């Protein structure tokens, strides 16, 4: 499709500003203490009277506050970021985030004056939490998860792509309500609101870049192309810096069916320089490169092999105790659920429950990218690949959720 | 079901005045509440969608704010179109239910 | 696979002398001698610390001691939950393909999930599957398989080869297959002394 099909809006900002800021929570070892430190960065003309502070509610109730001016550490031959300022606040016994229980914090970032006066104001929520691969393992607040997701799209049957606050929230119960833990952004960053919305009701997200070139032969084209580095870049940076401060956003992801290039190592590296604080996956090329932090596989069996040639697809118990492996796996699509579908799930969770190093996956999909057509009569009817006159087509292919797209459960 | 209690019930003001409405759910449901607008011998109004969401075409002077149980619809500065009936939607929930109403008057 | 003359099973815990300085000495010879008699055969791949006497101090001990002195084998141990620090392969005995025994301290997993267990990345080969006791082995093909399927699983030792039943003579001085107790003996563990794939005369089951 095409268009303007997210928001459009203006907004007015102070000349001296607030230009970023990040989160960050770093624990103790049984979690009873926290600190937050944030980094901000400021535009405009730094004057001495300039004051920034942080503060951390919980509710009404405010949980702690820092203020400074700016001026960073020294960080090379040269100094420092003059227009930056960190502040670190200590909270003890910090309630912390999970899909289990999203406990949330409110930040505020107050630019003001010296003598009191508020030149802006930007503030996000916060939650408390790590995530980590230790020893094989993926974990959040130092246990180790086990994925109950599902890859969901930007799918409305009658809008096409455009995304709404109503339709958000169903899916997200509806979600929570068949026992769902996460959901995959296959596979490109989404509408604002949808972070915010999981890391209130509480949602695992894998937040994925917008690339994917799988029309390409071989895969690797583009991605091993040095001169798409640069486009590439932009696609993996910008996310990053727009979503890096939700709790709900646990796993970055380099994007979809690319292949495995050079340009995707890079970008790998770029992503653990720049925030720590996540693990990085990519499937393309194989599921297990050195650019993925984890194995994870599209529709690899439980039991079975099968070992195409360069990209086979082992069993998924198999896969993990090849020779030198020790990654966590979590299968970024799994249990295709296209039409009368779903047989041997089963299967599936008895492994993850079995297998300490299979922690889950994402099913693929949640809801059917079906879209409503009009009969000679005014009635309505459910259209597919092709239906359009749309060439050339994957007819049905298109609807492989398990619901429908009026969200009505298979 | 949700039940929603709006308050006060009926709301007196001189034009050029600013009032604001109450609308309370008997449950939380999130930011899933609307305000409508119903002047007699007419079909409702949407004025506010999603608690503060603004809507194109309806005057500036109507805000909303509120999450979770408790909202409020703001009129700044009200004008004598705005003599009528305000009326809360919650749509969080299957049925979909709306407050009993607030009458704002001339006073 | 030369394995040192060491068992004690019968102790409690099983540990209890494998642990206990005082028997290093003795276990030290069982084990050091062995080595400076059959060190020099090709035919010897691995060399093991004994059976079923647990895990203690004692055995770290001597399996450094090997170590050192034959870098050339590796060496095996499955005492103590088959896994320890003593060994270099894991080699337990009857671990089933699919599921777990979970026993206390010492649990069985399926070999399949043993291997990917956090941190793990030695070979596996059980040091005894497939009790071949009277009218058995059935199952045999399922391990068979997943050794062909997985890498690190390198196949393992059947327990075992031959029947120990013993030869005993009726009233008219006709031979018969005796067993456990069958010499008055006590106390006794009758027939689990059959487990081979062949008969005591090495005519096969």
């Amino acid at each position: 499709m095409s268009g303007i099909f997210r928001d459009v809006s203006l907004l007015h900002k102070p000349t001296t500003q607030i230009s970023d800021f990040h989160v960050a929570t770093r624990f103790n070892d049984d979690f009873s203490r926290a600190v937050l430190e944030a980094e901000v960065q400021m535009c405009g003309e730094l004057r001495d009277y300039l004051r920034v502070t942080v503060s951390l509610w919980q509710g009404e109730t405010q949980v702690a506050s820092g203020t400074a001016p700016f001026g960073g550490e020294i960080i090379d031959e040269r100094g420092g970021y003059a227009d930056r300022v960190t502040l670190r606040l200590n909270v003890e016994n910090p309630k912390l985030w999970s899909a289990e229980i999203p406990n949330l914090y409110r930040a505020v970032v107050e630019l003001h004056t010296a003598d009191g006066t508020l030149i802006e104001a930007e503030a996000c929520d916060v939650g408390f939490r790590e995530v980590r691969i230790e020893n094989g393992l993926l974990l959040l607040n130092g246990k180790p998860l086990l994925i109950r997701g599902v890859n969901r799209h930007e799918h409305h049957p009658l809008h096409g792509q455009v995304m709404d606050e109503q339709t958000m929230v169903q899916d997200i119960l509806l979600m929570k309500q068949n026992n769902f833990n996460a959901v995959r952004c296959s596979h490109y960053p989404n509408h604002p609101l949808w972070y915010t919305l999981c890391d209130r009701y509480g949602l695992y997200v894998v937040d994925e870049a917008n690339i994917e070139t799988h029309g390409m032969v071989p895969m690797n084209r583009l991605t091993d192309d040095p001169r798409w580095l640069p486009a590439m870049s932009e696609r993996v940076t910008r996310m990053v810096q727009r979503d890096r401060n939700h709790p709900s956003v646990i796993i970055w992801s380099l994007g979809n069916e690319s292949g495995h290039g050079a340009n995707h190592d890079a970008l790998y590296r770029w992503i653990k320089s720049v925030d720590p604080s996540r693990p990085v996956q990519y499937e393309g090329g194989g599921a297990d490169t050195t650019a993925t932090d984890i194995i994870c596989p599209m529709y690899a069996r439980v039991d079975e092999d099968q070992p195409f040639p360069a990209v086979p697809k082992w069993s998924i118990k198999k896969w993990l105790s090849l020779p030198g492996e020790t990654r966590p796996l979590i299968l970024c699509e799994y249990a295709h659920a296209m039409g009368n579908s779903l047989g041997g799930f089963a299967k599936y969770w008895q492994a993850f429950r079995q297998y300490p190093r299979l922690q889950g996956g994402f099913v693929w999909d949640w809801v059917d990218q079906s879209l409503i057509k009009y009969d000679e009569n005014g009635n309505p009817w459910s259209a597919y690949g092709g239906d359009f006159g749309d060439t050339p087509n994957d007819r049905q292919f298109c609807m492989n959720g398990l619901v429908f797209a009026d969200r009505t459960p298979h | 079901d949700i039940v929603l209690t709006q308050s006060p019930a009926t709301l007196s003001v001189t034009p050029g005045n600013s009032v604001s409405l109450s609308c309370r759910a008997s449950q939380s449901i999130g930011n899933d509440l609307h305000w409508y607008q119903q002047k007699s011998h007419e079909s409702p109004r949407l004025l506010i969608k999603y608690a503060s969401q603004s809507i194109s075409g309806i005057p500036s002077r109507f805000s909303g704010s509120g999450s979770g149980t408790d909202f409020t619809l703001s009129i700044n500065s009200v004008e004598t179109e705005d003599f009528g009936m305000y009326f809360c939607q919650q749509s969080n929930s299957w049925p979909y239910t709306f407050g009993g109403g607030t009458k704002l008057e001339i006073k």
